[PDB]
RNA sequence: AGCGCCGUGGCGCAGUGGAAGCGCGCAGGGCUCAUAACCCUGAUGUCCUCGGAUCGAAACCGAGCGGCGCUACCA
């Protein structure tokens, strides 16, 4: 588990030019930040 | 290598004109943009190596709901259109750019 | 006894109510035009009117500052090189700060003039006489 | 105030006693598929003013101007 601390767009690789919705999450357990993929297309905006 | 007037385009809806600043590296821009920000700017597939750019050009940047501080490219004018919207002033008189 | 000083300040501030009602606020918004390779600035007249300042000592002093080259056209100087309109606006802040009004106090109608050959400056309002050639 | 220097083509040097110079700049062309490098052609002048010997001076000199460094404040 954690905590999302924002949303942001990463770009994709060399060969396939496309930007990944991704997520800036802080982990609940060990208090390291990390971050996260989201996919099913439309589920950005389901983050809050 | 190269063997293998078209209607100018407004801003609309979370979209707008920018000031290309500096030239970054890996395909990366700044952009002052005409809204009060110092804005960076990604180069968009279908136009990385399709169309060249340059500082001191007028550039027509999408942006990020999601994400204020990072937007990206979707259309770079030929100088022409820069100096049109700008008799009928759409971005602000206070960044002028000719050549 | 200083009472005979308050009177005489009086005297000196109902003269300058009476000469001075307006006690710089005229100098013209440096409005230029960076075409590139090219730069040509318009107001370089107006710039010499609302400052009184003769046009050829301005532009000379413009050139001085920054090594530069280009003609002057037409009531407009055209420089061929690479500047913002805020570093020019920036270099006639500069001459404006230190030739039209003096440091000391609010004044501008002073003018050039040649007192054994620099340009020694003299003013108007007051009859200054002070060194500034460079 | 006097003496040492000077009088651009955008610049710096110059031959300054035949009458427009060289490089750096700038416009244009050439080579290259193409760019830079390289190669060619250029238009710019009161060579500061006024007079004088001189066929003739920009040059040789002087009756004035302007800008540079010293003598140094030269009642
Ligand atoms: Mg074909
Ligand atoms: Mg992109």
């Amino acid at each position: 588990k954690g905590i999302v601390l924002e949303k942001i767009g990463i770009e994709s690789k060399q060969p396939n030019s496309a930007i990944r919705k991704c997520v800036r999450v802080q982990l609940i357990k060990n208090g390291k930040k990390v971050t996260a993929f989201v996919p099913n297309d439309g589920c950005l905006n389901f983050v809050d | 290598k190269g063997r293998r007037k078209r209607e100018l385009i407004y801003k609309e809806e979370g979209q707008e004109y920018a000031q290309i600043t500096k030239m970054l590296g890996n395909g990366r821009v700044e952009a002052s943009c005409f809204d009060g920000n110092k804005r960076m700017a990604h180069i968009r597939g279908k136009l990385r190596k399709k169309v060249w750019m340059g500082q001191g050009d007028i550039i027509l940047v999408s942006l990020r709901d999601f994400q204020d501080d990072q937007c990206d490219v979707v259309h770079k004018y030929n100088l022409d259109e820069a100096r049109t919207l700008k008799n009928q002033g759409e971005l602000p008189e206070n960044a002028k750019i000719n050549e | 006894v200083g009472l005979p000083y308050s009177e005489l300040l009086s005297r000196f501030f109902n003269i300058l109510r009476t000469n001075n009602p307006e006690l710089k606020f005229r100098i013209p918004p440096p409005v230029c035009l960076r075409d590139g390779k090219k730069t040509i600035f318009s107001n370089i007249q107006d710039i010499a009117e609302k400052l009184h300042r003769s046009p050829e000592h301005l532009i000379q002093y413009l050139f001085a500052e920054l090594g530069t080259s280009g003609s002057v056209d037409g009531k407009r100087l055209v420089i061929k090189g690479k500047f913002q309109s805020k570093q020019m606006e920036n270099v006639l802040r500069r001459y404006i700060l230190e030739y039209v009004t003096c440091k000391t106090c609010k004044s501008i109608n002073t003018e050039l003039k040649r007192e054994n050959r620099l340009f020694f400056m003299v003013c108007k309002s007051c009859g200054s006489t002070r060194s500034v050639s460079s």
